[PDB]
């Protein structure tokens, strides 16, 4: 079974947006759907379900969003969607499209709602100095500054150096996320192997691959 | 509204262990409740329905009782993989509603971090800014400090710190840590060294450079 998200970004209070989500692998038509939203602040939160064809799609809202959100469905494209007007900051999480229960979900996209404006991260290496000591491991690392909205996504060599990673949770400074990443190595193989990090940010339609090289 | 409290936050086992944990519910939710299991960056997997009935695929060390008001969640041998936040939410009554969660942390032996420590790229200068980072890697338990000096005096503002979940492979948790500084400032000193305190020693692990490495 597969629920797969489309939509999500930075959008301004009071303005709209529109999630969607298409269903494969269960019989959409005789489902019950949902969309949940999730926060630091307030966790996970029922955001609307819809019913059936047999009851006339009907709907159900939570209070908070009752006369700004619109739950709909295409069952011919087994398909079900969000549309968020009037959108206030408090409406910022990740949104994920359910079947009933809660059996089925989307992967989540992140909605922010913000007057701030979109923003390409900087990525800068992190290179040990020339003086570092010597051991049988290297950590090397990217660090991901000066972005708006959240997400970026962090690979290094596109996906093949997995193992030895660690990417840390963005923090949000006036306005501004940073982020680091760390990868570790054996040492006999960098520079000889190379390894970059990636990151993607699509609110700006911006990836950066930054080469780790020596100092 | 119907309220889903779990408590507490947070528990750590060893793997092996029985854990049970609890959800009450404000209201007589009779046996509409279903318990969730969210590892970090993933959307919440489908566990228990029905206060009991174990769902499709879900190992049987997993079992769901209680009704009207409290439910549990028992794990009869923890493993490593079920490192997790265990949400219960009650389908009883619109709104539904979700349980807070409790992180079941997975208890290792103690690990000292690994640190490094990284002077600001070129790049970075060039623009007027100066972060030094320090990676503090594969330690556990949880909690750790970070003291930042600059030519050996304490610097507490300008320092932003971020901290993993834990690891699903090692059981391990890592800290990052960046000292932001303007270009200027940067350059008018000359060593810069983190220094990590962490349980397994109050001697701190030490990483240094200076500028004119």
């Amino acid at each position: 079974v597969k629920l797969e998200e489309s939509g999500g970004g930075l959008v301004q209070p009071g303005g709209s947006m529109k999630l969607s989500c298409v269903a494969s692998g269960f019989t959409f038509s005789n489902f019950w759907m949902n969309w949940v939203r999730q926060s630091p602040e307030k966790g996970l939160e029922w955001v609307a379900e819809i019913r059936l064809k047999s009851n006339n799609y009907a709907t159900h809202y939570a209070e908070s969003v009752k006369g700004r959100f619109t739950i709909s469905r295409d069952d011919s494209k087994s398909s079900v969607y969000l549309q968020m007007n009037n959108l206030r900051t408090e409406d910022t999480g990740i949104y994920y499209c359910t079947s009933y229960d809660y059996e089925y979900w989307g992967q989540g996209t992140l909605v922010t709602v913000s007057a701030a404006k979109t923003t390409p991260p900087s990525v800068y290496p992190l290179a040990p100095g020339s003086a570092a000591q010597t051991n049988s491991m290297v950590t090397l690392g990217c660090l991901v500054k000066g972005y708006f909205p959240e997400p970026v996504t962090v690979t290094w060599n596109s996906g093949s150096l997995s193992s030895g990673v660690h990417t840390f949770p963005a923090v949000l400074q006036s306005d501004l996320y940073t982020l680091s990443s760390s990868v570790t190595v054996p040492s006999s193989t960098w520079p000889s192997e190379t390894v970059t990090c990636n990151v993607a940010h699509p609110a700006s339609s911006t990836k950066v691959d930054k080469k780790i090289v020596p100092r | 509204n119907i309220v889903m409290t779990q408590s507490p936050k947070s528990m750590s086992m060893s793997v092996g262990e029985r854990v049970t944990l609890s959800c009450k519910a404000s209201e007589n939710v009779g046996t509409y409740v279903s318990w969730y299991q969210q590892k970090p960056e993933q959307s919440p997997k489908l566990l228990i329905y029905g206060a009991s009935n174990r769902y499709t695929g879900v190992p049987d060390r997993f079992t769901g009782s209680g009704s009207a008001t409290d439910f549990t969640l028992t794990i009869s041998s923890v493993q490593a993989e079920d490192l997790a936040d265990y949400h219960c939410g009650q389908s009883y009554s619109y709104p539904f509603t979700f349980g807070s969660g409790t992180k079941l942390e997975i208890k290792r032996a103690d690990a000292a971090p690994t640190v490094s420590i990284f002077p600001p790229s070129s790049e970075q200068l060039t623009s007027g800014g100066a972060s030094v980072v320090c990676f503090l890697n594969n330690f556990y338990p949880k909690d750790i400090n970070v003291k930042w000096k600059i030519d050996g005096s304490e610097r507490q503002n300008g320092v932003l710190n971020s901290w993993t979940d834990q690891d699903s492979k090692d059981s391990t948790y890592s800290m990052s840590s960046t000292l932001t500084l303007t270009k200027d400032e940067y350059e008018r000193h000359n060593s810069y060294t983190c220094e990590a305190t962490h349980k397994t020693s109050t001697s701190p692990i030490v990483k240094s450079f200076n500028r004119n490495e």
